[PDB]
């Protein structure tokens, strides 16, 4: 059955990891300025993330993975408690002051060191 | 292999300038204190604590000013914010009505033997079908008779009409950047000495720049952008006596600019709703108005320019300065503002000077009046509101303009004399160093190697 | 050493080529209506060329190569020099009178022949 | 010879299905409002459909293939005639009663399996 | 077709004031022949047999 949009957002990370379809779905579903100045600010969110998307080697592709590995300074918790006792508005709070060392060190990981292999295993 | 293939890459830096429109942001603290309202800076969408700058190498690039689009968009946006800051405040038509008086009796009994004009006249109530008496006072510098007490009017309601400044608008100006959108940059080189154009060695590149203060002054410009270390001239075409001539100087000269007399204010109403403020009456002595300048330090830096001005014009030539030459008082005089009010200084105390090739203060004399013609505009016309207590400003001497005279081939030891009139050329002395331009993402080059099937 | 924004635009070519991010990172970074042709024009400029790239055969790949050979009637400096002592200011105005040729003989000879090949390949 | 835009529409399936980037190509090309009103509606159009095709598994294929297979109860002709004798302004009204059914299932058929086979086939 | 306005003016112009200048209609001077129009004749017969038919 479909749970509808924001659905599972109580509930826990597999539950809600297999239903992601339907956040996008929704996304971009006198008196005539205030609108307008509604519609461009909905193109502007949503564009602007599209790019930051893109940028990590992820087109549309709305799962995927990378080559970084985890600095287990960031966290301790192992494997299994965090994909089974724990939701996302528990998880985002909690790796709060982290991102701007993740979002950097991701991106130029893959696509400055896996394009320029691209330039050397695509040469020869 | 040892043939070639092509590859295309994505955002590589290149730039060829073109033009767009801007905007502007500026605050971090004058919405909250903002006398409750302000000439129209309102959201503007404040600033940034900590601006971008970067530093350019092997680059050069060609520099010309008086070509620059920037200053026409700060020209076109003034004039549309002053006349919307004054529009929906309260009209009056009925106010230019005949009327006959002399002069105020102490007029006679001051150093200021001038004009002050104790008039009256009659004028509608809120009531339709009643007239009322009031007294007052007009300088002669706004009024003129027609051609028995001989009736005057005010100076041109015989070409426009005439609108009061609204009550509360404070008029002093507060610092603004102006920044450009995506997709495009702005260019600064930061040499210390530029004379006008040509190519600059080392740039640099800022979404936006530093405050500048739209202040509205002719002759001097004040609280103006200091120079570098060294006084400079610029220009277009010296010896060719059409343009006007700036320059710019480092070592900034005090200004202190007093009105004595309070004269307390009355207000009666037009009606319905035309709360209308006009001149009450004076308590007191009367001192004219006038302004102070460091004496040596005015001898000074005038040295200092004419060492620097010698070299644009031989070694062996004579430099004598004089005062303004005439027609309209709006060319001649030093005006400006100051605390919601308007002066006219005379200036004759300053260009009296020769020059030979080989703690004191000048108390210069200013007037006031109180219908301004404001931006060389016929069509409009604006009424200030006098305001009580004693008005006082500081302010910093930076930049005069100068102009040229007739004469002869270079042996006849040419002069200098103010004038101007203009109000661009303010902004585009205070805007010398930028340039707007537009990037290109997009290139394509040739590779050595293939592609995957 | 993060160089920034327009950083190596006077360096050479390798030096320039290296770093790519950091253009991106930026080119999305009464008075309301002039803010808004504004922002309206940026977003402008900014998806015009995106599916222009996106035609090509790279949809968020920054860095890609394609099919098309190079007709030596174009250049003619070989390969080293190009990529050692001349600058991408150097280089655009060099072969502006080109690229209308360029563009479109770039993009029907992979995504013609090389969709319709994809077509046939995974066919049988 | 280049047919130009909206060129073969009358024509037949393959005829047209052989040319179809300059529909992409012409698709971007007081009264400041109502031009500002366009280009915010054209803007918005060509955004939507977009990530409607980025979802489905083809970000900037023009032409892709998928995985779900022809359910027979949609239509009965075969394959031959349909490529041959019809144009697509005959198609598209023909099987308009379906498409609401075709778009859902669609779009989990790959990209809820086909993201979850390649998170268990990437796994070991 | 041609069409002309023979008596032309002279004109003056008087302020309302504050800014308001009024224009108005002056002397006029010369002959007066009222505003009329010429046609061509046979040709407009000819259009006219045409739109008939
Ligand atoms: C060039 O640059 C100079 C340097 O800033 C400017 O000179 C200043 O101009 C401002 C604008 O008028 C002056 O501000 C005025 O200050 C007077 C003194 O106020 C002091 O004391 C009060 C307590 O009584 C404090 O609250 C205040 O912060 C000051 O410390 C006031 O009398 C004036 O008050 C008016 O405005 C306020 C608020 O709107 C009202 O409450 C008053 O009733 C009255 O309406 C005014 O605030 C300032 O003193 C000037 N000097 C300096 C050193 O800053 C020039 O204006 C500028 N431009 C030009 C063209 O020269
Ligand atoms: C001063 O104004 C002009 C316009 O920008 C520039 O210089 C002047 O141009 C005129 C017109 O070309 C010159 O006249 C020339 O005279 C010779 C006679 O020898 C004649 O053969 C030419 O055909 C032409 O008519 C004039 O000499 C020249 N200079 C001046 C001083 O008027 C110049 O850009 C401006 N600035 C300066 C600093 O001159
Ligand atoms: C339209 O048709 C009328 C005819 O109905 C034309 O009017 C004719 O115009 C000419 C030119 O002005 C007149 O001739 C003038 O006669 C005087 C007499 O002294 C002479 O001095 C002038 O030099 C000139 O020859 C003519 O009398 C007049 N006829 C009539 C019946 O009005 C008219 O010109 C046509 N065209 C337009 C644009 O009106
Ligand atoms: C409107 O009033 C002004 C008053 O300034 C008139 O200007 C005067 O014009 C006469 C014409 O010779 C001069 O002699 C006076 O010297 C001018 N006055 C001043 C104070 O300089 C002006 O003519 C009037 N009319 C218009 C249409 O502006
Ligand atoms: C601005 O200053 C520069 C710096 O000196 C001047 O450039 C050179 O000046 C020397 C002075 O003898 C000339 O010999 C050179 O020919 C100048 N270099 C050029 C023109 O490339 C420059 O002339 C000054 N320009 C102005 C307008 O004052
Ligand atoms: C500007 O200079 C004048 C001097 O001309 C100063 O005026 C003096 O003020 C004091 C203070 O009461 C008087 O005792 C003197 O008699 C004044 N001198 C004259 C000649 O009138 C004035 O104070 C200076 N400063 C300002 C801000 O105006
Ligand atoms: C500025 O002050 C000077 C100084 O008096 C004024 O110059 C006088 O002008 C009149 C009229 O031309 C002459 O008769 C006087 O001889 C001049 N005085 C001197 C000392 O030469 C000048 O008019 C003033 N300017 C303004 C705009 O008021
Ligand atoms: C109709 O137009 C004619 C144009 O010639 C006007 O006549 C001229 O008016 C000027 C005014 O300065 C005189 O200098 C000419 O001598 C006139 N030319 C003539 C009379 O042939 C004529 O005034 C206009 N008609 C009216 C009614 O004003
Ligand atoms: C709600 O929370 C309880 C807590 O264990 C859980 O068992 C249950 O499945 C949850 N239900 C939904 C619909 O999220
Ligand atoms: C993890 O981050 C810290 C800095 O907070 C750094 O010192 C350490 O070397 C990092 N470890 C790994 C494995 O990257
Ligand atoms: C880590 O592994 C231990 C094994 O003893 C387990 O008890 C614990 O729950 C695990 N932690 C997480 C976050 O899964
Ligand atoms: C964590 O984030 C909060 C957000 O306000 C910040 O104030 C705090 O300093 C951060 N702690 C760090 C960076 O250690
Ligand atoms: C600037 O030019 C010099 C001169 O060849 C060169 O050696 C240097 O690498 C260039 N780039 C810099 C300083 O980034
Ligand atoms: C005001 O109106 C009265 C009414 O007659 C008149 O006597 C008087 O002279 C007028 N005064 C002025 C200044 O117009
Ligand atoms: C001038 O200022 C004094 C300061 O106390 C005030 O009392 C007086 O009313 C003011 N006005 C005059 C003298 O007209
Ligand atoms: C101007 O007034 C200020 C006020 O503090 C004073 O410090 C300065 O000396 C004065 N300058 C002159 C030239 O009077
Ligand atoms: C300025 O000072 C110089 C001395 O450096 C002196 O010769 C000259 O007369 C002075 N001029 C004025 C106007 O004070
Ligand atoms: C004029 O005087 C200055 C002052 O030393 C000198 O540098 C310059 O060379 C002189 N002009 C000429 C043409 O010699
Ligand atoms: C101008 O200079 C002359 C000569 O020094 C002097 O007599 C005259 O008083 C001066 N005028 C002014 C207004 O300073
Ligand atoms: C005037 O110049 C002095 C010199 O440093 C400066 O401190 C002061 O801030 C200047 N005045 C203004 C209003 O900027
Ligand atoms: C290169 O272009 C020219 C047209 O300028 C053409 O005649 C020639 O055949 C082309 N060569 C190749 C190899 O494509
Ligand atoms: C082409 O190869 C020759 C080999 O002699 C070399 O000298 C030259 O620099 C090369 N040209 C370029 C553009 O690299
Ligand atoms: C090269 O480009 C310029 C750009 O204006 C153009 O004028 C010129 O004709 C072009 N040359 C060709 C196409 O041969
Ligand atoms: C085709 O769709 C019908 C519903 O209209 C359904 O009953 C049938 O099972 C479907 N067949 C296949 C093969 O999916
Ligand atoms: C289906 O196949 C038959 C074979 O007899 C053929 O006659 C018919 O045209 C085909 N239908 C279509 C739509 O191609
Ligand atoms: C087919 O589509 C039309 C469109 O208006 C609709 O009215 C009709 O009911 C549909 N038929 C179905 C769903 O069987
Ligand atoms: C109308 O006037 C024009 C003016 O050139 C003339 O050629 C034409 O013959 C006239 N037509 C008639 C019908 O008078
Ligand atoms: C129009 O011309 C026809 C000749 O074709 C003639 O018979 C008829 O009488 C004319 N009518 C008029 C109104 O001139």
């Amino acid at each position: 059955v479909s749970l509808g949009f924001l659905g599972a957002a109580g509930s826990t990370m597999g539950a809600a990891s297999m239903t992601l379809t339907v956040q996008a779905r929704n996304l971009l579903s006198h008196w005539g300025i205030k609108q307008l100045q509604a519609r461009v600010l909905a193109v502007e969110h949503y564009l602007r993330d599209q790019q930051l998307l893109g940028i990590w080697g992820c087109s549309g592709k709305l799962i995927c993975c990378t080559n970084v590995p985890w600095n287990s300074s960031w966290s301790n918790r192992n494997l299994s408690e965090i994909w089974d006792n724990m939701t996302w508005l528990q998880w985002d709070k909690e790796i709060s002051n982290y991102t701007q060392i993740i979002y950097g060190l991701l991106e130029e990981s893959q696509n400055q060191q896996e394009k320029n292999e691209q330039d050397l295993l695509a040469l020869d | 292999a040892e043939n070639l293939w092509v590859t295309v890459y994505y955002g590589v830096p290149v730039w060829k300038d073109a033009e767009t429109t801007l905007f502007c942001a500026s605050d971090a603290k004058a919405y909250e204190t903002e006398k409750h309202n302000v000439w129209a800076t309102h959201a503007c969408v404040p600033t940034d604590p900590n601006p971008q700058e970067i530093h350019l190498e092997n680059v050069t690039e060609e520099f010309n000013m008086w070509k620059n689009n920037m200053v026409e968009q700060m020209h076109e946006d003034i004039i549309s914010l002053w006349d919307q800051s004054l529009k929906p405040c309260v009209k009056l038509t009925p106010l230019c009505v005949t009327l006959q008086c002399t002069n105020y009796a102490p007029n006679l009994l001051s150093n200021m033997r001038g004009e002050l004009k104790q008039c009256s006249f009659n004028m509608t109530t809120e009531l339709r079908d009643k007239k009322q008496k009031v007294y007052s006072l007009f300088y002669r510098l706004d009024v003129v008779q027609i051609n028995s007490n001989k009736e005057y009017r005010l100076i041109n309601c015989n070409t426009s009409a005439i609108t009061q400044a609204c009550p509360k608008v404070s008029f002093e100006p507060i610092p603004i950047h102006y920044c450009a959108p995506a997709g495009f940059a702005i260019l600064k080189c930061k040499d210390k000495k530029f004379n006008g154009t040509g190519p600059c060695p080392s740039v640099s590149t800022v979404q936006c720049t530093h405050g500048i203060k739209p202040v509205v002054s002719t002759q001097l410009l004040l609280n103006g952008s200091l120079a570098e270390e060294e006084v400079i001239i610029r220009s277009e075409n010296i010896t060719n006596n059409a343009k006007n001539i700036l320059v710019q100087l480092n070592t900034p000269v005090q200004i202190n600019c007093t009105r004595p007399n309070n004269n307390t204010v009355k207000s009666i109403r037009i009606g319905p709703g035309q709360a209308f403020y006009y001149f009450g009456d004076i308590i007191g002595d009367i001192r004219m108005a006038h302004c102070n300048v460091s004496k040596a330090t005015w001898n000074e830096t005038l040295g200092k320019v004419v060492k620097q001005l010698r070299k644009h014009f031989g070694n062996n030539t004579i430099i004598r300065f004089a005062q303004s030459s005439g027609g309209d008082l709006e060319v001649t005089t030093h005006s400006f503002n100051c605390g919601g009010e308007f002066f006219y200084c005379n200036t004759s105390g300053l260009f009296n000077s020769t020059w030979i090739s080989n703690n004191d203060s000048i108390v210069l004399p200013c007037r006031i009046k109180q219908i301004i013609n404001m931006w060389q505009r016929i069509g409009q016309a604006m009424y200030a509101p006098p305001i009580q207590g004693v008005i006082r400003c500081v302010s910093n001497i930076t930049g005069l303009i100068l102009t040229r005279d007739g004469g002869s081939t270079n042996s006849t030891t040419e002069t200098f004399r103010p004038g101007g009139g203009d109000m661009r050329d303010n902004w585009r002395s205070e805007l010398y160093k930028y340039k707007v331009v537009k990037i290109e993402p997009l290139g394509v080059a040739p590779t050595r190697c293939k592609r995957r099937v």
